[PDB]
């Protein structure tokens, strides 16, 4: 599962696969058309819930960790961008 | 049974390792508490911010569930005032430095006081000492020095 | 976040500030000493008779 | 993988206590930084006059020209340590870039390992350091025991000399020599930080 | 998959145990640094080699 993109990796003509440090496939050679495709995992990250006490309020805020503010979908209208 | 034995043994070893790390942390805290009992309570401590905030005077221990509570009694200066200071006093070609305290001025007259409380006194040869002449110290001022 | 109130002490080369009064302050410092002592039997935890 | 998750659910709550230990470490790091640096209640600042009895503190006071208000020695210390960025400024945005040279941080992030940013930024640590330096220079040890009480720096150094057991006339008759020795020591600190990398 | 799960769980537990020990050492060093800030910068110390 992942996103396939066009690549500029210099595959030798006898090479069909490209591997990572953690022994997973980073690049693939398409069998029909001889092309090199980079594979990346789809977008993910952690979700934190900021709340006061439940005896105070039931309102919450959601922090999406390590991901930009333009990629989170596929009050709460007050989007802010932290580090 | 071998699978269950391996799982439960791993869980027990995880619990024992976490208990050992927490025991090291608790031992460090208890050593700090023993040092604070030996220095804050059994004596007076000159270490800054050890035994409370301010100039430390006294300390009182109290027991607590799994711990100790120190009541630290300290001295805090309250109401400061501005004065004109000088490093030395020039008199008869002699430089006078204070024994304990600081030279202050309230605009017209010069007194000598102690540093942590405003108790001005007449500048006298008893509370000053003479070292050198007046063309070395930067900021020296002219005043008479009383002789009893 | 706010680090604190901004202050600017009036420093010069012939001015000093000397207190004229005092306060006696009592503060509280809390320190753990010991924790709960526990014992585990393996034969009853892992196996149970 | 759903099958691996369904088999991993049978191993109990190892993951939850693993996460609890890592969260406790992460809170403890911020507590360590806060209990070291945040020791002053008010942010003191140096007066615009820069005379302190002949002592030159130009290398430890902040420089307002730089966007990060850090001193010269602080800039040397920050430049000497080769600190990695550790995936702070949107690591998934940088890992999406079409580059043939794959980083180790991208593999760490893609395999589930994340580095959290600290609570206090370097500008706030520099502000705390600047407040401590301003209080120490312009008040002595009084600001650590209540309100900051102003005193000239020569009289403060005479108090320190009386503290170590030397009469204050030794300072007042050798003030320029002591100031020159302090300035030469600060310059030696400059040269040792610019030269030695260990 | 059970074999791989057991191996990766053991590796993760080893990493977190080493991190806990290193965090204890770092906390001890931070306590020493806070004591040095309280006693060296905020005052004058009579302790030898402190
Ligand atoms: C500085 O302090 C001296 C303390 O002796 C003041 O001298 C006395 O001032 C009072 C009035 O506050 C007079 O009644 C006394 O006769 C003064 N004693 C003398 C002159 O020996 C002095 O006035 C103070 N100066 C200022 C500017 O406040
Ligand atoms: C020093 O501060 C104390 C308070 O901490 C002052 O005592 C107060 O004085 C006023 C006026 O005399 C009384 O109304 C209060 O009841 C006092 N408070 C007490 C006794 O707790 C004292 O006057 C101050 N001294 C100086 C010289 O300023
Ligand atoms: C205080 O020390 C600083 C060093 O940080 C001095 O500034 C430098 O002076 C030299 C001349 O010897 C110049 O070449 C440098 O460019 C200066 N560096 C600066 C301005 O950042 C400063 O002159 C000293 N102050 C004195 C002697 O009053
Ligand atoms: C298979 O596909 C490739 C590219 O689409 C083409 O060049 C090749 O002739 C095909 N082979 C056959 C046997 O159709
Ligand atoms: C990430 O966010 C920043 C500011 O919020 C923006 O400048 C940048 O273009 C974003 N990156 C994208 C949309 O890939
Ligand atoms: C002393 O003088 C300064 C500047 O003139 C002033 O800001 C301050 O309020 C005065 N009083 C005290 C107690 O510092
Ligand atoms: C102090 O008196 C001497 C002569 O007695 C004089 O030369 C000197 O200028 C005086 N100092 C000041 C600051 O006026
Ligand atoms: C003392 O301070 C004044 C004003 O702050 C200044 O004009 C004077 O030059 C200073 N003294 C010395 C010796 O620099």
């Amino acid at each position: 599962t992942g996103v396939l993109t066009e690549s500029n990796k210099k595959f030798l003509p006898f090479q069909q696969f490209g591997r990572d440090i953690a022994d997973t496939t980073d690049a693939v050679r398409d069998p029909q058309t001889l092309e090199i495709l980079d594979i990346t995992p789809c977008s993910f990250g952690g979700v934190s819930v900021i709340t006061p006490g439940t005896n105070t309020s039931n309102q919450v805020a959601v922090l999406y960790q390590g991901v930009n503010c333009t990629e989170v979908p596929v009050t709460g209208s007050n989007v802010f961008q932290t580090r | 049974i071998d699978r269950l034995i391996t799982g439960r043994l791993q869980s027990l070893q995880t619990y024992v390792t976490q208990q050992l790390i927490r025991a090291a942390e608790i031992r460090a805290s208890a050593n700090l508490a023993a040092t604070k009992m030996s220095e804050c309570v059994l004596g007076q401590s000159k270490r800054v911010d050890f035994c409370g905030k301010g100039y430390h005077l006294m300390s009182f221990p109290q027991s607590a569930p799994h711990g100790v509570v120190f009541l630290h009694v300290t001295y805090v200066p309250a109401q400061e005032k501005n004065f004109t200071t000088a490093p030395a006093i020039c008199h008869d070609g002699k430089a006078h430095f204070p024994r304990e305290g600081v030279f202050v001025s309230n605009g017209t007259h010069w007194f000598v006081t102690q540093r942590n409380f405003y108790e001005p006194q007449i500048i006298t040869t008893d509370n000053t000492f003479v070292s050198g002449n007046c063309d070395v110290v930067i900021g020296i001022v002219n005043n008479t020095v009383y002789d009893p | 976040m706010s680090l604190g109130a901004e202050n600017s002490v009036a420093y010069s080369n012939n001015s000093i500030a000397i207190p004229t009064n005092f306060t006696i302050s009592v503060t509280t410092e809390i320190l753990p000493v010991s924790m709960t002592k526990t014992s585990v039997d393996c034969t009853m935890y892992i196996c149970g008779d | 993988s759903t099958e691996c998750s369904n088999l991993l659910l049978q191993y109990g709550s190892f993951c939850t206590q693993l996460k609890r230990a890592l969260t406790g470490i992460a809170v403890e790091q911020d507590k360590n930084t806060q209990e070291v640096f945040a020791q002053v209640k008010q942010i003191y600042k140096t007066p615009p006059i820069k005379y302190f009895g002949g002592f030159n503190f130009s290398q430890i006071l902040p420089d307002p020209s730089k966007p990060s208000k850090r001193s010269f020695i602080e800039d040397l210390l920050f430049n000497k340590v080769t600190l990695a960025d550790a995936g702070f400024i949107k690591q998934y945005g940088d890992c999406l870039g079409d580059i043939a040279a794959r980083d180790l941080i991208c593999a760490q992030k893609f395999n589930g390992l994340t580095v959290l940013p600290p609570l206090l930024t370097d500008e706030m640590i520099a502000q705390y350091t600047s407040a401590l330096l301003a209080g120490t220079i312009t008040s002595g040890w009084t600001f650590g025991a209540g309100a900051a009480l102003q005193i000239p720096f020569a009289m403060q150094m005479a108090y320190r000399f009386n503290g170590i057991g030397v009469t204050q006339n030794v300072l007042y008759e050798n003030q320029k020599l002591i100031a020159n020795q302090f300035n030469s020591a600060i310059g030696k600190i400059q040269d040792s930080l610019s030269s030695t990398a260990s």
